[PDB]
Parts: C-alpha cells; sequence; structure tokens
RNA sequence: UUUUGAUCCUUCGAUGUCGGCUCUUCCUAUCAUUGUGAAGCAGAAUUCACCAAGCGUUGGAUUGUUCACCCACUAAUAGG
RNA sequence: AACGCCGGGUUAAGGCGCCCGAUGCCGACGCUCAUCAGACCCCAGAAAAGGUGUUGGUUGAUAUAGACAGCAGGAUGGUGGCCAUGGAAGUCGGAAUCCGCUAAGGAGUGUGUAACAACUCACCUGCCGAAUCAACUAGCCCUGAAAAUGGAUGGCGCUGG
RNA sequence: AAGGUGGCCCGGGGGCCCCGGGUGUUACAGCCCCGCCCCGGCAGCAGCAGCUCGCCGAAUCCCGGGGCC
C-alpha cells in the first residue's frame, strides 16, 4: 500500500454470514489507517483473514465510518507499537512522536520508517496507537520540548525566491 | 539528535582584560597580548557581566559533531590566560649513555646548536619558533628550559628539537638517547 | 540491590538517630579496616558507628528535619572524611580514645605532608647493598668494615612536599608512619548543641 | 548576536501563503520546525504554520503558552499593536510599494514632472556648494 | 584469465601456421635502490608488512626448442 | 503501443541542473562525508567477516533516599581454609567459596609467584552531583577490493543534492 | 494535577526595582475531568475570519475569454 498524501482513520466492523449453524455470528471492529475507504476494506480482510477463519467472499462488511479528532488544537505525544520485516528477520517496535493528530503522526512514522530503515510500507503493521503522557514519554527528542519557557533563534537562514531576481548587484544577507 | 542547546562559563579573574570583535579575541595583561581567531568554528561568545567576571559561550541546535566544539575553546581560552600571566615552562634532560652531547645556543635562545650527536658529524641547527626564548639553566647540568606564552609554538618547537635527534636503522629499545621533557610547569606559581 | 541496600541504610539512620540524640562527628582518613576493627572491639557495646553516601546522608537528615531537628547541625558536619559515632555511654573519654586510636601503618610514598617528615639516623640492617638510594639524596652513610654506618642526620621532607619512592622506602623498611592513619574529630553533639 | 527570539507570545508577520500580510503570534512550539499560530483580531483561524515561512518582530504580548483564544484577544486589543505596527516604518514602506503597484498613468505623468523640476533645483544648489567649498578652500 | 581443459557465435571464392633476432610501450602481485613501521631485531647479516613501477634486472657451454639444468660477475640477476 | 495521407486536443511506459522540449514549485519529513563515495527491470560485475565512524531499536542491570569515571588511602583479616596433594596458603589439578569491619576487602586480575616478598587487582571512604553501564540487531558509510593503448553513473558536472 | 501565576525561601543584578534556583495547587495568570441548569442558551454552518479536516449534484445552474475548422 502506498501512503499518498495523508492517512484517514477509520472504523470497520464485519462478520460472517448467516449460516443454518450459527445464525447470529459476532462482529468484529478494527481501527483501520487508510486513505480511502476501498483500501481500509482490503486491510481488514488481511488482518481478519491472519487471525480468523474469515473472507471477504465468506462475509461481509457491516460498517465502514471515517473517524474524526475529538480534540484538534491540543498538542499531544503519540506512542506507536509496531511490527516490521527486515531484509533478513522481522522485528517489533515502541516509537515516540509528537504531533496533532494521530493521522499526523502515523505518517511521519511512516516517513521516518523509511527514512532510518528503508522500510517500505507494505512491510509494516500497526498494532497499537496510544496517546501518551509527557510523564509516561521516554525518549528524550520529546522529553526536551516539555519546558514552558522554550527559547531559540533561527540562526542560518537560506534564501528562498533565489531565481526571482536570478542577477542582482547586491550580494543576500542572512542575519536579520 | 538535534541538540537544542548547549552552553559553559568561564568565570575570568579580575587582572585581565579581554575584547572582541566578533569571533576574534584579544587577551591583553601583564606579560602581554594574545589574539586568536575562531572563524572556522561558528559558535556565539557572549561578554556578559560588571566586572567583566565570566564569558559566556552559547551553541543552539548542535548535533554530537558540533558540541565537542564548546569545552575545547573553554579550554583554549583558559590556557591564553595562563600565557598572558604566568606563562609556560617547559624543561627538558639531554639523556645520553656514553658520548656526551654538546649543545650550544645561538641568537639569545632562538636557535639551537647540537654537536657530537652518536658521533655523528653531521649537526642540528634547529630554530625555535618565534616569541620562545630557549636558555641552559643553572644548577642543572643536562637542562633546557623553553619559556613562552603560548603554548602551541613552546611545545611545537619542543617536538621539532626532539624529532630532529632520533636514531635511524637502530634498535631505539637499547639505544636510548637523546633529549627528552620531563617537567611541564609555570614561570611563577599561583 | 543496590537501591534496597541504600534504604536499609535508611532503616538504620532513622531508628538509631531516634533513639540516641548524640553524635561525635570523628573523620576516618586513610585508617583501614583491621585498624577499624580493632577500635570497634574497642566500642563494641557502648557506641555505634557510621559512614555513608553523602547524599543518602544528605535525605535522611532532611527527612529527619521533620521530626528531630537536632540533625539539622550535622548536614554540614559530614564533609571531609567524616563520620559519625553515635554513643549513649560517655562523651570525654569516647573522644579521648577516638582521638587516640591509631595503628602506626606504613608511610605513603604520594599524599600531601601536613607537618615535617623525618627520618632519624639508624643502620639500615643489611649486607653489602646499593648505596645509592642514600647517597643519592643527601645522608651521611659509611662502611663501618662491610656494614653501613650513618655519620649525619638530616630532616629530608618539609611541611607540605610529595613523599618519594627513595625517602619512602626507609619508612617502608621500619614500618614506623610519623603520623598514624586514623580517625580526625570535627565536633562534639549533645541534644542539639555542638562543642568546638 | 541575536535580538529578536521565538518566545511564546511574539509576534510574526506573513509573508506568504494564503495568509499573507498578516499578523499572528506564536501560541506555542510542537517541535524544531513547526508551531501553533493563531490571530484573532485579523481574521485568521487557529492553525499549524512552519517558521520557514514566517519572519518574527520585536513584539512580545504576554499569555500563557496554552491560554484559550479569548486571553489572546483581550491581551492583544489591552497592548494595542496594531496601532504601534502601522507606526513602524515598515508598514509605510509596504504601502507605498503597493501604491507604486497601483501606479495610474496619469499620475505616472505627474510624477515625472515633479522628479524633473526637483533635481533641477537640486542640481544647481550642489554645484554652488561645491564652488563654496572650494572658496572655503581658496 | 599468462596454463590447461568444456563450448562452436564469427571467417574454409584462404586472416601466412613453432622458435630465435631486432624494437617500443605498458601492467604490479616490489628482486634490488629512496623513505618508513615490526621482529624469538645488541651490532653485523636476515626475515614480515605500507607508500611507490620513475630508473635497472647481465656475459656464456649443451638442446630447433619456449621450458630445464649449470659456470662467472653482480646491487639485483622478480614475474607478465 | 502496433502504421492509408493530414489539422487540432489529450495521454501511456519514461522523465523535468545544462547538452535536451518540460518545475525558474518559496514543494513536505529525514539519512549520509568517502586521500577508490553514490545514482533506477533485463544491465554488463563482487562476498563471508569486522568498525568506541554514525543514526535508530530490543533485552537486562543502574539512578536524585543520587551512582559510574577521576584523582588519592587501604586494596585485607578466619587462614598455612579444608579435601586433593607434595602444594594451592589469591595465582597445576581438584575440593573450596562461608564469615568479620563494613563505606568495601576474592580462599583472588596481571607483572611477578611452588605460596608470599616487590609492583599490582576486585571492593570503598575524601571531593564530586545526572543521568550511567553491558550484551544484541538492523539502517547508511568505511575496511576486506589486483592487470595490462589514455576512459567513462551517456558527457559536462553534483555535497541546503 | 503541572510543562507551577501570583505568595514564601536561596542565590545574582542594581540602591525600592530586575534576573536565575527551591518548595507548592490558585491567590491579581491558566489547564484537566464528573454531575445537574428545556441535547444549558444565542447567531452562523463543511462557514469571504477569500485554504482547520471530506464525499457529492434528477439533491445544479449561470456568465466570460482564447485556439482550430
Ligand atoms: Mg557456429
Ligand atoms: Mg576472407
Ligand atoms: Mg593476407
Ligand atoms: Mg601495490
Ligand atoms: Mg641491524
Ligand atoms: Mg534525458
Amino acid at each position: 500500500m502506498k501512503a499518498s498524501g495523508t492517512l484517514r482513520e477509520y472504523k470497520v466492523v464485519g462478520r460472517c454470514l448467516p449460516t443454518p449453524k450459527c445464525r447470529t455470528p459476532p462482529l468484529y471492529r478494527m481501527r483501520i489507517f487508510a486513505p480511502n475507504h476501498v483500501v481500509a476494506k482490503s486491510r481488514f480482510w488481511y488482518f481478519v483473514s491472519q487471525l480468523k477463519k474469515m473472507k471477504k467472499s465468506s462475509g461481509e462488511i457491516v460498517y465502514c465510518g471515517q473517524v474524526f479528532e475529538k480534540s484538534p488544537l491540543r498538542v499531544k505525544n503519540f506512542g506507536i507499537w509496531l511490527r516490521y520485516d527486515s531484509r533478513s528477520g522481522t522485528h517489533n517496535m515502541y516509537r515516540e512522536y509528537r504531533d496533532l493528530t494521530t493521522a499526523g503522526a502515523v505518517t511521519q512514522c511512516y516517513r521516518d520508517m523509511g527514512a532510518r530503515h528503508r522500510a517500505r510500507a507494505h512491510s509494516i503493521q500497526i498494532m497499537k496507537v496510544e496517546e501518551i503522557a509527557a510523564s509516561k514519554c521516554r525518549r528524550p527528542a520529546v522529553k526536551q520540548f516539555h519546558d514552558s519557557k522554550i527559547k531559540f533563534p533561527l540562526p542560518h537562514r537560506v534564501l528562498r525566491r533565489q531565481h526571482k531576481p536570478r542577477f542582482t548587484t547586491k550580494r543576500p544577507n542572512t542575519f536579520f | 539528535m538535534k541538540t537544542i542547546l548547549s552552553n559553559q562559563t568561564v568565570d575570568i579573574p579580575e587582572n585581565v582584560d579581554i575584547s572582541l570583535k566578533g569571533r576574534t579575541v584579544i587577551v591583553k595583561g601583564p606579560r602581554g597580548t594574545l589574539r586568536r581567531d575562531f572563524n572556522h568554528i561558528n559558535v556565539e561568545l557572549s561578554l556578559l557581566g560588571k566586572k567583566k567576571k565570566r564569558l559566556r559561550v552559547d551553541k543552539w541546535w548542535g548535533n554530537r559533531k558540533e558540541l565537542a566544539t564548546v569545552r575545547t575553546i573553554c579550554s583554549h581560552v583558559q590556557n591564553m590566560i595562563k600565557g598572558v600571566t604566568l606563562g609556560f615552562r617547559y624543561k627538558m634532560r639531554s639523556v645520553y649513555a656514553h658520548f656526551p652531547i654538546n649543545v650550544v645556543i645561538q641568537e639569545n635562545g632562538s636557535l639551537v646548536e647540537i654537536r657530537n650527536f652518536l658521533g655523528e658529524k653531521y649537526i642540528r641547527r634547529v630554530r625555535m619558533r618565534p616569541g620562545v626564548a630557549c636558555s641552559v639553566s643553572q644548577a642543572q647540568k643536562d637542562e633546557l628550559v623553553l619559556e613562552g606564552n603560548d603554548i602551541e609554538l613552546v611545545s611545537n618547537s619542543a617536538a621539532l628539537i626532539q624529532q630532529a635527534t632520533t636514531v635511524k636503522n637502530k634498535d631505539i629499545r637499547k639505544f636510548l638517547d637523546g633529549i627528552y621533557v620531563s617537567e611541564k610547569g609555570t614561570v611563577q606559581q599561583a | 540491590d543496590r537501591a534496597t541496600w541504600k534504604s536499609n541504610y535508611f532503616l538504620k539512620i532513622i531508628q538509631l538517630l531516634d533513639d540516641y540524640p548524640k553524635c561525635f562527628i570523628v573523620g576516618a582518613d586513610n585508617v583501614g579496616s583491621k585498624q577499624m576493627q580493632q577500635i570497634r572491639m574497642s566500642l563494641r557495646g557502648k557506641a555505634v558507628v557510621l559512614m555513608g553516601k553523602n547524599t543518602m546522608m544528605r535525605k535522611a537528615i532532611r527527612g529527619h528535619l521533620e521530626n528531630n531537628p537536632a540533625l539539622e547541625k550535622l548536614l554540614p558536619h559530614i564533609r571531609g572524611n567524616v563520620g559519625f559515632v553515635f554513643t549513649k555511654e560517655d562523651l570525654t573519654e569516647i573522644r579521648d580514645m577516638l582521638l587516640a586510636n591509631k595503628v602506626p601503618a606504613a608511610a605513603r610514598a604520594g599524599a600531601i605532608a601536613p607537618c615535617e617528615v623525618t627520618v632519624p639516623a639508624q643502620n639500615t640492617g643489611l649486607g653489602p647493598e646499593k648505596t645509592s638510594f642514600f647517597q643519592a639524596l643527601g645522608i651521611t652513610t659509611k662502611i663501618s668494615r662491610g656494614t653501613i654506618e650513618i655519620l649525619s642526620d638530616v630532616q629530608l621532607i618539609k611541611t607540605g612536599d610529595k613523599v618519594g619512592a627513595s625517602e619512602a622506602t626507609l619508612l617502608n623498611m621500619l614500618n614506623i608512619s610519623p603520623f598514624s592513619f586514623g580517625l580526625i574529630i570535627q565536633q562534639v553533639f549533645d541534644n542539639g548543641s555542638i562543642y568546638n | 548576536v541575536f535580538r529578536r527570539f521565538v518566545e511564546v507570545g511574539r509576534v510574526a508577520y506573513v509573508s506568504f501563503g494564503p495568509h499573507a500580510g498578516k499578523l499572528v503570534a506564536i501560541v506555542d512550539v510542537i517541535d524544531q520546525n513547526r508551531a501553533l499560530v493563531d490571530g484573532p483580531c485579523t481574521r485568521v483561524r487557529r492553525q499549524a504554520m512552519p517558521f520557514k515561512c514566517m519572519q518574527l518582530t520585536d513584539f512580545i504580548l504576554k499569555f500563557p503558552h496554552s491560554a484559550r483564544q479569548k486571553y489572546v484577544r483581550k491581551a492583544w486589543e489591552k497592548a494595542d499593536i496594531n496601532t504601534k505596527w502601522a507606526a513602524t516604518r515598515w508598514a509605510k514602506k509596504i504601502e507605498a510599494r503597493e501604491r507604486k503597484a497601483k501606479m495610474t498613468d496619469f499620475d505616472r505623468y505627474k510624477v515625472m514632472k515633479a522628479k524633473k523640476m526637483r533635481n533641477r533645483i537640486i542640481k544647481n544648489e550642489v554645484k554652488k556648494l561645491q564652488r563654496a567649498a572650494l572658496l572655503k578652500a581658496s
């Protein structure tokens, strides 16, 4: 699965269809991160297939809805649990990112895993996403930001709109 | 990771009078002046406080490579203070087994002629660095004394004479000849 | 584990400190543990001796400051090679015994000198040996028929000087310290009352 | 030798994007390169905005790092930032820039004639001053 | 890929097939020389390794021989 | 992707420093410095094993009731421990491995010793004040990496790409 | 409860004022959660506060400009 743009979070539930043996099978819920309801339903089927005797053909999906960020203007610290396949072997992780939304964070995880491990999106499975408090946050890149009087400058300021003149007299300054 | 901030202060004594044009530092005091350029290093050198009691040196957004350049400055400045106030006396004793090394000083301690090393006809006309004062001590048979403000120039000139008197093609574990540094200290103690 | 032994130290420090309110803050400086067992053997029943981690004492005492303020003056006192010497029996005799009891150990070639160290004129106690250790320094040593005899007395080390190995060797041979390793008194403390 | 610092409460001028030409306060910090921003009185919604685009001034309206928009509106009106802004020379050379884009052809002609005259007067007075300095020298 | 073999895509209306002589340049996996490290390196003599291929590496008896073996000098009588 | 001869529009697989039509986006997040760097199916070449180069992870110990270096001082007592043996008295084998002061002290790391001497080790006081230590794993780079006319990521060149 | 605002203590910078450090829970700054007040009540509404996040038009129509024939 390509992670194009930015993910949504969807609440998928489904079930096996009735049979003469059991007239009312239990419903099953998941939390799929995906761009759309089509790839959501597909990934749902893959996980259910890994755990339960259940295929898309033998069953049906009852409900796929989008789930909004209930607190979008608060800032949060998300804590993700992973499962990734190496070139050689598989490995579990626990990674902390610092974002506003579940989706923004998951995106950031994908991009980081890609940088640091060249892990391609299909290999990865998401198993738990928990918002975690500053007290319980372990990783020092996060821990440094919890401070009321944070302060820093912008030192070296690389110019943008380089080509708009392309030809000036004055050499550009970057110190303000 | 990108560390948001590092800094380290050096509380200087009242005798010295530093000043700075940006990165280039100048330090004056009793024994003389000392300038030193840091333009390669890229840091914030704040000279805050009345009585000029302390230097502070910030470093915003540094990684592991860039954090190492703070304490190195701190130390280079401290040694500069020693060089302006007290100075640097590098002692070094001439070791030999059988053949005695006839040493002689030229140009009021700038130059050093070293004769009869292992009975070699070649003679080592070693030149000291600028701002260095060679001198044979008194009350000691085999004793050079190199005085000066800059430790760098002193110590390099020391190694110059040391590597100049080196035994080629021989078992150095046995033939323990040549000049060797013994005691590093200052002109006046504190 | 280290965390539980530390909390155990807090279990000793609170019970003896609350029950017994009186300490002699003596300083066990470089004294050996065998010498310590002889002094503990002397003050086995009556006294109860203590050392530990400086911050371990800092928080045990900060805990004491809520209930018993008597240990408020102790916080600055545990500094240098310092330890408490809790005691119920008597104050002046334990003070004199603690200042006295020192076993003369070997002379250290290296530590600082408070006062002048001395080298008396006395025979070596050997056969024909190398005179260069004594004649290097500047002491008159004669060969009284084979056996070496010392002519004149000279004081080698002065107040505040590093003890070399050569100047150390004669104290190592005699095994007689000028000043013994020991336990130095700091202050007396009787129920919230300092004695200099 | 840094003079302006990113401090919660500091005002920034928006260079480009959708919200160009607008003033806005830095409410909070997320990371090295992304901050929470809001400008209630200038018609800008509470939103994320990277430090890249913005360029910070020397004004620091005071409020807590997580203060909800009410206390910001009151503190903004209380300080009266907008007027001090309009006093700044900055804004004046911005309005000049814009008037120069708006420049009409008739105004362009009147201006050319104004220049022509103002510069002939200056040329006369300056030449008399140079002969005056020669007179002073002589 | 300096041996040898395995293969048959190219040429049989013809690519002159073994050795020596003469001559140029080229590679380095350094025999010797220059500078240096290590040795169960005291000095001498001798071993191992790094930079380095710019300059050198012979005269003869026997065999068509390449190869082989031997005498003599050498700093060295390295390999392609 | 398949073709009669043409005008207009749009696309595929590929691409957009300049050669060479097109980003002269205020494009987003990160990694990496190589005195042999690296650059897109088939493709025209390299590995096992390393690295206190660096970036992340896992597990297990340690931590503000405050370590771990560091400088110093002790750096040892039952005890020549019993069984082995000839001796393990700290230092072939083999049995031992409990106790004391305790801040801590093994029937002992090395030099040096049949074991001591001499130098020396684990363990802790003095000061010191926040995070520290060990073993694994995978990411990039590096070592491992030699052949003959002068030479080829297509060239020029490229290190906020 | 705290990423601790005023108060208190220690420092460090000025001779009553300014800057670091330490306890702590609203006080002249705030944040977090439960219950009850007609889903508490008021506009407005995928918001010209011209881009905080989407999917659509029998639940949708209009106007304008260029090119070729
Ligand atoms: Mg064929
Ligand atoms: Mg032919
Ligand atoms: Mg022919
Ligand atoms: Mg080579
Ligand atoms: Mg030799
Ligand atoms: Mg091309």
